[PDB]
């Protein structure tokens, strides 16, 4: 028995039950509601009732866990929320909030209702509602399938991680015939919305996917990590790495030559277990990394600069990109480790006119509001404002170390030669910025004054780690007492 | 003492010394400070910039050097300078050991000509052939016949194997002939020819030698360095199997005499050509370390480094021919940072991500460590494997088993062709011959496939690892012990095979077909997320390599190549049929640079051929030079942006046409 269901396999595209199954496990589902009808009674829509009335919600159960979902169903009336769809949506969601269950939602609809009249923009508002009281409690994760237009756009976006599906998915606030309308350009909904577009130019998206099946199979992955809730520990898992294990090729990563680049991955990834990276927004702003994973069988959060690309310098997507990742880890009681390289802020006018101010601020903020123990590692350098904000030890930050071959200072050497000799003699740059740069371009003045724990080798960075992520397991601290922030948006 | 070289050979010494109890030096290059040789090494003296001159060649660098040690004796090494008169000049101007051979014979002997005059000087069978001009095709008939030889036809002035013709009969003798003085008086302005035994076809044998400065001059036994590739060989034997001691006594006692002909010291090796016939031909002879000894050393104990330096101080040997004997044979290969399945493209510049050696009753004789690098300006030699054994079998089976063992990452290299080479039924044969690479790979290289049991069997371990990492990320008890899985590799799910597993103990499982199928209760032993895979039914024994996975596609190493199999349950199998597959954009066309910055320098010419992975300029910007290069392409038609054109902008840099 395979009815009803040809017609959609036709079109190369899966339904929304089979999304269903193949994300849970084998028969671990249980459909809270079936039975349930529009009951709308306008414009020649008292015929053609629907017995599931375009949604399928259920709790299920992923890795021996619980969880919450909600599927759309692009057949029965393309997808469209009503004031009886929301309704099934906000009684799963309720229900995830007064249980520790995060909440996982497969979007499908091709926009709103319009038979039902405003009843619609109800629906929608309470779900916004929801999504905003309840950010910050349990994870919230959105999946994009297909075409998501309209006002129901701005869901997703509340949630804390975007993802989509590469060949059938767009998402955009307003369609091309309005643009072509007004503006009077002709552009395709692809070359508009498009997965591409989201994933490089306007930063929402945070990942793409070849396939529905390997949707799926990674999205279980990517929940293997999430605590279940706001109260409850972050997740352990058995694993038979140890920290013992030799990481000696560390000593020879940095190059000997000042301006020559390498891969921040290289250092990476022999810190943390092996095979448990799972990084996040991979085609954006490439100037930064973030991600999750595992440091002896618990998840962590990683943040690290990379001179391969642009010199490995801030930014304004980078800032926002890095202060989503770290108001996300906190909220949720992560720890969170950092590798610092950066000479500085991109200089240009398209940055002012953009409001670097702004921007730039964002990430400092969330670095410095939060509570989690935090561990930071300055590799090469770490010039002017960038050493502050990324996470330096005046920032409440628990431990620092450095790297014997480091760099702290104020600004280049040639600046600092400038600025303190005004009208010397000429040729000064030789026999100044050499012996400026000897001085106070090396860690041993920041040592000095107290600003990194101690200078270690490289080959020690992973038993640091795992000594002082073991030690820190049970630190309490509180901010002052406050309704909320305000932050620089 | 003090050594020469940077390679595998410098660990080497410094290693022989631990027994010899004698404190080592060791000089590096700058970009060598984190060589394994340098912290293995007692003392270390930087001896300036790595590029190759600076590196090592700077003799005067090296000479002064040599006079803070104390060390009474310095070694040669066996490359760069080693064995070198300017070098040996200076060392005895300052009056220190060569710990080498002495120049009267390195001269008389390494010399291009000449060298014949030695081999005729006692002939020792010298290259045979009617010593002169054969004006006449009666005469090259008769010549000919004299041997019955392939005629060896070869130009008196003509050389490196152009003017050359193959005759096996008078008529084609006549005809190469004819052919030959055409060419000849064309290429070379001389229509002298000359006639000489032709090799049926060759194994170039090499035969080994030691002596000393006070007498006891022992013969080693012989090698083999049959393989050769672009002149340079891969496959190393000593005990061959064409071995008849009526021909070898004979080498022996005759390597000895020409020995003590030249007054020879550390002797180098002798070269020969053997034909199925059992000949000899000593010519091509050597007068360096040759480093293919651990063979030997493998089936003798002939320890070639203490015995020349003990000779080094004018001391006899320890050893004499009389006790030298054969307790097997081992196979010795070299591992090459060569990519070959891409037209021997070389890969440098990678660091190991990260490697671990085989270790198991093997040898393997190295200077990269975990965390090293290989520059293009020196030898991208990474390991010299050789295992020890008694019978061909034997011996080969452990190389086979060692092969799959060697994890090698961050950078390509050549063990795909070793591994298929050595499983060929033609080498396991028993015989083979200098032209057998090009003869069994005509076009390219391409590597043999696999069989129906070990897919099966691939399949197998493969579903065993998906469940074992599997129940890790279960939490506590509420975990899963079997499944049924459909395994297919490729892109179009070839060969659907329905697999089971039960999961008995932590390293057991129950594989069957299906359920309700006689199962077999193989073995798989596996540490959650690394390379090496053990895995034991019955008696026949498995190592496999486990690259990675996306959770649908696992990338899995069989027989020393890369496969990707599917790994999916019931649901996803009938599910994946309606998947679209897109194909991605094939664009051969103009490259732009990503980002602004400054050209400062350039790699590849206007207009020339281009191949995947070669660097083809560097941009600097905010003090940062990169590196943007061919991913992949065949040519190349554009003009270049000139040095110091601080444009960029997205511009048209290259253009691929
Ligand atoms: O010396 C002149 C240019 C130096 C720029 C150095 C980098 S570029 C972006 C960042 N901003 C700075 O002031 N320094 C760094």
């Amino acid at each position: 028995p395979t009815a009803a269901e040809d017609l959609r396999h036709k079109k190369k595209r899966l339904t929304a039950m089979e999304r269903v199954q193949l994300f849970c496990d084998p028969g671990t589902f249980r459909e809270r509601d079936a039975l349930v009808e529009h009951e709308c009674h306008n414009f020649g829509m008292e015929k053609r009732k629907v017995p599931g009335d375009g949604f399928i919600t259920g709790t299920g159960k992923v890795f021996g866990r619980p969880v919450f979902l909600f599927s759309h169903d692009f057949t029965v009336f393309g997808g469209s929320l009503s004031r009886t769809n929301a309704a099934k949506v906000v009684r799963i969601m309720e229900e995830a909030a007064k249980i520790g269950v995060p909440v996982i939602g497969f979007n499908d609809s091709g926009g709103a209702r319009i038979h039902e009249g405003v009843d619609s923009l109800a629906g929608y508002a309470d779900i916004f509602l929801r999504n905003t009281l309840f950010s910050g409690v349990i994870p919230q994760i959105s999946v994009i399938m297909g075409p998501c237009a309209g006002g129901a756009v701005y869901s997703p976006a509340i949630t804390d991680f975007t993802f989509m599906v590469e060949t059938s998915s767009y998402m955009f606030v307003t369609g091309p015939e309005v643009v072509s309308a007004v503006g009077g350009k002709l552009v395709t909904k692809d070359e508009l919305g498009g997965p591409h577009v989201h994933a490089t130019k306007s930063g929402v998206s945070a990942g793409t996917f070849p396939n529905d099946i390997v949707a799926m199979a990674q999205l279980r992955r990517l929940y293997s990590y999430l605590p279940l809730s706001n109260r409850d520990p972050v997740p352990v898992l058995p694993t038979a790495d140890e920290r013992y294990r030799d990481v000696s090729s560390l000593n020879t990563v940095v190059p000997t030559e000042v301006k020559e680049a390498y891969d921040m991955r290289d250092v990476i990834y022999p810190v943390i277990d092996h095979d448990s990276f799972f990084e996040i927004q991979p085609q954006f702003a490439k100037n930064i990394i973030c991600g999750f994973a595992r440091v002896e069988g618990r998840s962590v959060c990683i943040i690290a600069n990379q001179p391969k690309v642009q010199a490995g310098v801030l930014d304004i997507d980078s800032s926002v990109k890095g202060a989503r990742m770290v108001r996300f880890a906190d909220a949720f009681n992560i720890p969170i480790i950092t590798f610092v390289d950066v000479p500085g802020f991109l200089p240009g006018v398209q940055q002012e006119y953009g409001g670097i101010i702004r921007h730039g601020a964002k990430l400092l903020y969330a670095y410095a509001e939060a509570t989690v123990p935090k561990v930071t590692i300055i590799t090469r350098k770490a010039y002017g404002g960038a050493y502050d904000v990324m996470s330096s030890k005046h920032l409440r930050g628990d431990s620092n170390y450095a790297w014997p071959h480091a760099e702290i200072a104020v600004m280049g050497a040639a600046g600092a030669c400038k600025l303190l000799y005004s009208k010397e003699t000429a040729e000064q740059q030789a026999q100044r910025i050499a012996d400026y740069e000897k001085t106070f371009c090396t860690p041993l003045s920041a040592a000095r004054k107290g600003f990194v724990d101690a200078v270690i080798d490289p080959s020690e960075t992973r038993m640091r780690v795992c000594e002082d992520l073991e030690r820190l397991a049970r630190k309490q601290l509180q901010n002052p007492w406050k309704k909320h922030g305000n932050i620089p948006l | 003492v003090l050594v020469a070289n940077r390679g595998e050979i410098a660990c080497r010494v410094m290693a022989t010394c631990r027994r010899l109890g004698i404190k080592t030096v060791a000089v590096y290059s700058t970009a060598d400070e984190q060589a394994k040789h340098v912290k293995v090494a007692d003392e270390s003296v930087c001896i300036g910039p790595p590029a190759s001159v600076e590196s090592y060649l700077c003799i005067d660098k090296i000479v002064d050097a040599c006079k803070k040690t104390g060390a009474q004796a310095v070694h040669p090494g066996y490359g760069f300078l080693s064995e070198n008169g300017e070098f040996q000049s200076a060392l005895q101007k300052n009056n220190i050991v060569f710990v080498g051979p002495d120049a009267h014979s390195i001269e008389s002997m390494g010399d291009k000509i000449e060298s014949k005059r030695l081999a005729q000087r006692a002939g020792v069978t010298c290259i045979p052939g009617f010593i002169g001009e054969v004006k006449t095709h009666e005469d090259l008939l008769r010549f000919a016949r004299e041997i019955g030889y392939p005629v060896m036809i070869k130009a008196s002035g003509g050389g490196g194997g152009k003017g050359m013709r193959v005759a096996y009969n008078d008529t084609q003798c006549v005809e190469y002939y004819d052919m030959c003085r055409e060419e000849a008086k064309a290429a070379f302005h001389s229509d002298k020819m000359l006639v000489e035994r032709f090799i049926d076809h060759p194994r170039h044998i090499e035969i080994q030698v030691i002596a000393d400065r006070r007498g006891n001059t022992v013969y080693l036994p012989e090698r083999e360095c049959s393989i050769q590739r672009r002149n340079q060989k891969v496959i190393e034997e000593a005990p061959s199997v064409l071995l008849d001691a009526t021909t070898r006594k004979a080498m022996g006692e005759e390597a000895v005499a020409m020995a003590r002909a030249v007054q020879y010291v550390s002797a180098g090796t002798v070269e020969n050509v053997v034909n199925p016939q059992k000949q000899f031909y000593f010519l091509e002879m050597n007068t360096r370390l040759q480093v293919e000894h651990p063979i030997t050393e493998e089936i003798t104990g002939v320890d070639l480094v203490e015995q020349m330096l003990r000779a080094a101080a004018d001391l006899p040997l320890s050893i004499t021919q009389d006790d030298i004997t054969i307790n097997g044979h081992a196979t010795e290969c070299r591992v090459y940072a060569e990519d070959p399945m891409k037209n021997y493209f070389p890969s440098i510049g990678r660091l190991t991500m990260y490697q671990e050696p085989t270790g198991a009753g093997v040898r393997c004789d190295s200077g990269i460590i975990e965390g090293s690098q290989i520059s293009v300006y020196y030898d991208p030699l990474i390991c010299k494997l050789s295992t020890w054994g008694r019978d061909r079998a034997e011996c080969i089976g452990r190389m086979e088993k060692a092969l799959d063992e060697y994890v090698i990452r961050g950078l390509r290299h050549n063990i795909c062709l070793l591994r298929d080479v050595v499983t060929e039924p033609r080498y396991r044969s028993g015989s083979i011959t200098t032209n057998y690479l090009q003869e069994q790979y005509p076009n390219g290289f391409k590597k043999a496939e696999l069989t129906a049991e070990e897919m099966q069997l691939m399949y197998e371990v493969a579903a065993c690892v998906h469940l074992k990492r599997e129940r890790l990320h279960y939490t506590q008890g509420t975990a899963p012990s079997e499944r049924q899985l459909y395994l297919s590799v490729g892109a179009g799910q070839e060969g659907e095979t329905p697999v089971y597993v039960r999961y008995l103990d932590d390293s057991h499982f129950e594989i069957g077909a299906s359920k309700h199928g006689p199962f077999r209760k193989m073995e798989v032993v596996w540490k959650a997320s690394y390379p090496i895979i053990r895995v034991k039914d019955g008696e026949a024994e498995t190592v496999l390599q486990f690259w990675g996975t996306n959770e649908v596609t696992y990338g899995m190493q069989m027989r020393g190549t890369t496969f990707d199999v599917n790994v999916m349950s019931d649901l996803q199998s009938t599910l994946a049929h309606f998947v679209p597959i897109t194909e991605a954009t094939t664009n051969t066309k103009q490259i732009l640079s990503p980002m602004p910055g400054v050209i400062v320098a350039i790699k590849v010419q206007p207009g020339q051929m281009v191949v995947a992975g070669e660097e083809l300029l560097t941009l600097e910007a905010m003090k940062m030079r990169n590196k943007i290069h061919a991913q992949a392409d065949g040519k190349v038609k554009e003009v270049k942006v000139k040095l110091g054109a601080t444009v960029e902008d997205n511009e048209v840099l290259v253009e691929l046409e």
